[PDB]
RNA sequence: AAGUUAAGGGAGUGAAGACGAUCAGAUACCGUCGUAAUCUUAACCAUAAACUAUGCCGACUAGGUGUUGGAUGAA
RNA sequence: ACAAUGCAAGGUUUGUAUUGGAAUGGUGGGAAUUUAAAACCUUCCCAGAGUAACAAUUGGAGGGCAAGUCUGGUGCCAGCAGCCGCGGUAAUUCCAGCUCCAAUAGCGUAUAUUAAAAUUGUUGCAGUUAAAACGCUCGUAGUUGAAUUUCAAAGAAUCAUUCUUUUUAAAAUCCGGAUUUGUUACUUUGAGUA
């Protein structure tokens, strides 16, 4: 059924700006997820997003300004060293001047670039370009 | 569905506001009282519900009494031996058994009998698994029927 | 027992033999810089090209990471003695733009070549 | 949905079925089969020496029409009959009915090569004096 | 350095040989109703254009300025 | 070399009403006549070029009911050698004429290819901005940014495509047939094409629109 | 489905088979007859182009025309 | 190798046939040294190239694949050809000669192996029709498993961002102040490794 739900959102916000949408519905809200949304707000990619609070698994509905290209998750979160981390981003996303490869680290959520600036490598999320 | 092709998603859906809505006037202690009473009669959990919500003003107990009706039979102490679920099962199951010994030819129901079988041993595992079954507790053919009582 | 000197191959062959652009582009150099074989021109493709994957690795690597600071550093070094890079050009970045030339103009028949000395290359060869 | 278990504990599951597939694989099983061993008559080796028991024809493939002039021969080692394509334009004759032949492959591993049918061989070697050198004729003339 | 084109509705950013995708042009008014010199300028993308959204992208962008008076 | 120019476009070029080719570009004008990309490359005044190449003369049968019926797909590359390239294909009774054919649809092709960086920004772009892909039939092709010196790691044909476009370091991949030479060659350029189709971080700014020709000369059209 | 085993059943159809044609030949196509089987009961079998040639669970994406089964509202 | 003329082509210079003085190893012999003793290495001194006979081969020239639709011979023969193919009297493929091409003191052939092979696919294949969704469902191990539990807040530096400081609950500990709080995976630092 769900497994990852973050995987799900992740894909669904891909469709939306395939389409050409501005809003999309993120289904079941997850606190994971709405880190990644946090972060990809940050270095621009998305915009507002009003997590709707119900009984429940919340809903998000997310504001898009038309600027990604993919966003995506990678499972197996992969378990990755500091010194791993080159290759798998070598591997994964187009430039080295741009995208972002998302790590959950011992320090929160964070990207590859963010990562090496700590230290820590961690488990590997997700990316967009 | 767990094994039909079904794919339905008819469902009690409850609302936003989860502290009691102004209108209910009972007290917790009597609509407890009301619930044993129901229990008493020969209900079971999911109809003592039913009747709490149709034949007297309230919609779930949950919000009335901070419990929910399995906890508060629990408390009182007339909470069956052996869960809903897996009663009504072994029940279907029971059922199906003798018209299979009536009735020897019918292969659907032979075949939904193991299904009903198998959703048995999955509940009664994850019963198991808790403690409201005791872990010495297969279900078996040939005692099912006395089971249920 | 066996002797311990240990011994390394210098060139590399091509890969795809019968390129006729790159086999075009080898026989210039040749001409230009007076050279005996396609040989000489692997071996210094290889040495070049060495000093190339070093150089890239270190730019994997951030700066004021120990490694890249200290390897990077000596690399550059190394290239200046060469007399590949000089004032202008002594960044790490820049030792990726080596190409062919730069490295032959510093063989010593070439520089003889270029110092009056004999008439041509193969002269002073 | 990939076909694959991508779980992160998935390991035994991508290991197994990749070891139980790898024996599809023709060139594989080529390799790692025991029958390799048993069922060549070079037995694991480059070359073998045989002495000659035939001197023969072998007509081609349809298309082409010649007849291709072989030497069945009998491995030293192994005691095996196979046929051997003799190269060269006249290079039959350069051997002899009874002459220690050294023969190698056709290039094609055990796949038998171009025009021959089922002829997966080549004398290159008789009496010791090189078949091409023969051939060429400028180099060396056959010692006997 | 060309620096290609922001398609106004969802800024997907349209290449050379795109074609499909237009740069609508309206032009002004000023108090009367007659035509001002000005004129206010909208690229649309050509995949906005097959999808038929287009005019619905068009209408909002019309919001968003206060060219005309209903969103949808 | 003089031509009545047909289109409205071809007539602005024809005087100097039009800067550059890059403006064309930038507003998504369908150039119908090969004459107006002439006019922009020239060895006279222009800086580079225009060098060609018949990368694949290929023969192509039909088979009517008096035997075999032999036409020649002629397939071109085009290239400034610095930002634009093109990819033209005729179908031809001759093979001259075909080729002829061949350089007209390369140079309506022709297309700006974005150079980008690889690492960080030094003097003068060199390999392609991020891994594009183009797709064309079975043949998917990646060509991957590179460092400098890096030449172009990839196929012959790839090479050559990529020397004209301008692009000086690259890795190439290819999934699929790439015997089928027409098929890479369409692949390559489609990948080259989605260069500046890509939204980079550097260009999320919203710089207001430039004029088309079509409206700062109508005018200037209105006397033809 | 055929097939197997054992009891019944046994109308029509009808592998086998037999004729009659057909054809150079016809051990087939066409026709007349015709066992086995088809049917039930109790076992075996375990396969089919068992075909949506589309594994199953999940999310998303796009409109319309329908249609089976409920529910909601209004005429 | 170099320079003269002779010849050549190019917008006067490069290129290439006659001459002819310079250079030098190799090779030969002495030493100096080397070495346990020799031999080599290097070192010096005598010898010492013009067809510099001090003589470069190997495998190719239809395609793949760089290089001949050059000359004779053969005539579905002999043969070549990894593959496609060539040969049935114009063979650009055989056998030669010439010319050219590649790599060159090396260059072929064979068998194995790696890459080419995203043709074993973790990255990374494919499964309507190309090879490939079990007839169907249940099912143990296996793999996978909704959301939820301290979120946040404020100040200083830098070119919207980066790095830093401070506090916002509860319990135990220490003379109102100050300081410990599940396990493992994972990750970071180490330590210790010939
Ligand atoms: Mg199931
Ligand atoms: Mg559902
Ligand atoms: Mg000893
Ligand atoms: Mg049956
Ligand atoms: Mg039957
Ligand atoms: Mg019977
Ligand atoms: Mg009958
Ligand atoms: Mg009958
Ligand atoms: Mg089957
Ligand atoms: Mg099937
Ligand atoms: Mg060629
Ligand atoms: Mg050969
Ligand atoms: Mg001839
Ligand atoms: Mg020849
Ligand atoms: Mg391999
Ligand atoms: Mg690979
Ligand atoms: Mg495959
Ligand atoms: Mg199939
Ligand atoms: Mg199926
Ligand atoms: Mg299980
Ligand atoms: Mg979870």
């Amino acid at each position: 059924v769900r497994m990852s739900v973050l995987a799900d959102c992740l894909k669904t916000i891909n469709n939306a700006e395939k389409r050409g949408r501005r809003q999309v519905l993120i289904r079941p809200s997850s606190k994971v997820v709405i880190k990644f949304l946090q972060y990809m707000q940050k270095k621009g990619y998305i915009g507002s997003f009003e997590i709707v609070d119900d009984h429940r698994s919340g809903k998000i509905v997310v504001n898009l300004l038309g600027r990604i290209n993919k966003c995506a998750v990678i499972s197996p979160r992969y378990d990755v060293k500091l010194d791993e981390i080159e290759k798998i981003i070598t591997s994964i996303l187009p430039s080295r001047l741009f995208g972002h490869l998302i790590l959950t680290t011992p320090y929160g959520i964070m990207d590859h670039e963010e990562a090496r600036r700590k230290h820590t490598g961690g488990k590997v999320l997700g990316f967009f370009f | 569905r767990m094994y039909g092709k079904g794919k339905g998603i008819s469902s009690s859906t409850l609302p936003y506001k989860r502290k009691q809505p102004s209108w209910l006037k009972q007290k917790p202690s009597e609509i407890e009282d009301a619930i044993i009473k129901l229990a008493k009669k020969g209900q079971t959990p999911s109809q003592i519900g039913a009747t709490l919500r149709d034949n007297y003003g309230i919609p779930q107990v949950k919000s009335v009494t901070g419990n929910k009706i399995l906890r508060i039979l629990r408390a009182q102490g007339i909470a069956t031996t052996i869960p809903e679920d897996l009663y009504f099962l072994i029940k279907k199951a029971v059922s199906m058994r003798k018209h299979l010994e009536k009735n020897k030819k019918d292969k659907d129901c032979k075949f939904r009998l193991i299904l009903t079988e198998s959703k048995i041993h999955r509940i009664s595992r994850y019963y198991k698994r808790k403690k409201l079954l005791p872990s010495n507790w297969k279900y078996q053919s040939s005692t099912a029927s006395a089971l249920i009582a | 027992p066996k002797s311990y000197r240990n011994y390394s191959k210098t060139a590399r062959n091509p890969k795809r033999p019968f390129e006729k652009e790159r086999l075009d582009q080898e026989l210039k150099l040749i001409g230009e810089y007076g050279l005996k074989n396609k040989r000489e021109i692997w071996r210094v493709q290889y040495l070049l090209a060495k000093i190339r994957s070093a150089a890239r690795y270190l730019l994997t690597l951030d700066e004021k990471s120990s490694k890249r600071i200290f390897q990077g550093e000596a690399l550059l070094r190394r290239m200046v003695r060469q007399g590949l890079l000089g004032e202008n050009e002594e960044k790490l970045d820049y030792v990726l733009g080596l190409t062919l030339p730069k490295l032959l103009e510093r063989r010593l028949q070439t520089k003889v070549f270029k110092l009056g000395l004999a008439k041509s290359v193969h002269h002073a060869r | 949905g990939s076909g694959k278990p991508s779980g992160l504990r998935a390991a035994r599951k991508l290991r197994i079925r990749r070891r139980t597939q790898r024996w599809a694989d023709k060139s594989y099983k080529k390799s790692h089969l025991g029958t390799r061993w048993k069922s060549n008559p070079f037995r694991g080796s480059s070359h073998a020496k045989g002495i000659v028991v035939e001197k023969v024809a072998i007509e081609a493939k349809q298309p082409n029409s010649a007849y291709r002039k072989c030497v069945r021969v009998q491995l030293i080692k192994n005691g095996k009959k196979i046929t051997a394509f003799v190269p060269g334009d006249g290079c039959l004759n350069f051997i002899d009915e009874n002459d220690e032949v050294l023969v190698s492959g056709f290039g094609r591993s055990g796949h038998s090569v171009g025009d021959l049918p089922g002829v997966k061989f080549k004398v290159v070697k008789v009496a010791r004096v090189s078949l091409l050198a023969l051939f060429k004729e400028k180099k060396e003339k056959p010692r006997s | 350095i060309y620096i290609p084109r922001k398609c106004s509705a969802t800024s997907r950013l349209i290449p050379a040989k795109e074609h499909g995708a237009v740069q609508i042009n309206v032009g002004m008014v000023d108090a009367n109703g007659v035509y001002n010199g000005k004129t206010e300028t909208f690229a649309i993308s050509g995949h906005v254009r097959q999808n038929g959204e287009s005019d619905a992208c068009l209408n909002r962008l019309m919001y968003e300025k206060k060219l005309l008076s209903f969103q949808n | 070399k003089n031509w009545v120019p047909v289109t409205k476009l071809g007539r602005l070029v024809k005087e100097g009403k039009i800067v550059s080719i890059e403006e064309i570009y930038l507003h998504s004008l369908p150039i119908k006549e090969y004459q107006i990309i002439d006019y922009f490359f020239q060895p006279n005044e222009c800086s580079h070029p225009l060098k060609d190449d018949v990368v694949k003369i290929m023969p192509v049968q039909k088979q009517t009911r008096a035997g075999q019926r032999t036409r020649f797909k002629a397939f071109v590359a085009i290239g400034d050698g610095n930002g634009h390239c093109g990819l033209g294909v005729k179908c031809a009774k001759e093979v001259a004429t075909a080729i002829r054919g061949a350089i007209i649809s390369a140079k309506l092709s022709l297309i700006p290819v974005r150079r980008g960086y690889w690492g960080n920004k030094i003097g003068d772009p060199h390999t392609v901005p991020m891994k594009v892909s183009g797709k064309c039939g079975s043949v998917r092709i990646r060509l991957v940014p590179a460092p400098r010196g890096t030449q172009i790691v990839g196929a012959p044909t790839t090479k050559k495509m990529l020397n004209f476009a301008g692009i000086k370091d690259c890795f190439s991949s290819s999934c699929g047939k790439t015997k089928t030479k027409g098929n890479f060659l369409r692949a390559i350029f489609n990948a080259l094409s989605k260069t500046y189709g890509y939204l980079t971080p550097d260009l999320w700014k919203v710089t207001n629109f430039d004029k088309s020709p079509y409206e700062e000369w109508s005018d200037f059209l209105e006397t033809y």
